[PDB]
């Protein structure tokens, strides 16, 4: 039987940064303000008032 | 949005629209008129509101913010009356049939907003204010 002193330091990958993979996108997610209405009226007016 | 678009764009489409829906008369859109709006019983105040805004400003077609609001008047007009309930005045905003899209007489919200800069129709700019006038090139 043996006791311990130190407790165990997590030893830690090194290579690339893990990229984002999830369903969304977290702290980056913003919204666009659009007029009152319906789903119809604010999906129609990003539609028709914006370019990409 | 489509016979809106049709009736601000166009100043003689717009009077045609009126003419036909104030006096009863045929209106190759009727079908679209009596779909968009519910039963209801503002007809008679709405063609009442029709004749004072004809009487006063006879050369009201040429000004789009009153297009709208004349096209918004006639479309309440023919709508489909109730038969039993007695007229009402017209609201300043109702509601389309089997969906929750707002139209509005000022078009201050909803499926016509017009600020002094612009007039968007169902969100799409339809008048732009100083450039880009609603008539084409030759």
């Amino acid at each position: 039987w043996t006791q311990m002193k130190k407790l165990p330091l997590l030893k830690e990958k090194e290579g690339p940064p893990s990229p984002w993979r999830a369903l969304l996108l977290g702290a980056d997610s913003e919204y666009i303000v659009c007029p009152p209405g319906t789903d119809q009226e604010a999906i129609s007016w990003i539609h028709s008032q914006s370019e990409i | 949005k489509s016979l809106l678009k049709s009736t601000i764009l166009h100043a003689e489409r717009c009077k045609e629209f009126v003419g036909n829906m104030l006096e009863e008369y045929q209106d190759p859109a009727e079908t679209t008129v009596q779909s968009l709006v519910p039963i209801n019983t503002w007809g008679k105040s709405a063609k009442r509101k029709l004749q004072e805004e004809i009487t006063s400003d006879p050369d009201w077609h040429q000004c789009p913010r009153k297009r709208a609001k004349m096209s918004y008047l006639a479309i309440i007009a023919g709508s489909i009356q109730d038969r039993d309930k007695k007229q009402t005045n017209v609201p300043r905003a109702f509601m389309l049939r089997g969906s929750q899209i707002e139209y509005d007489m000022k078009a201050t919200r909803g499926l016509v907003v017009d600020t002094t800069n612009r007039i968007i129709v169902g969100g799409e700019t339809v008048l732009r204010e100083g450039k880009g006038g609603p008539e084409g090139y030759v």
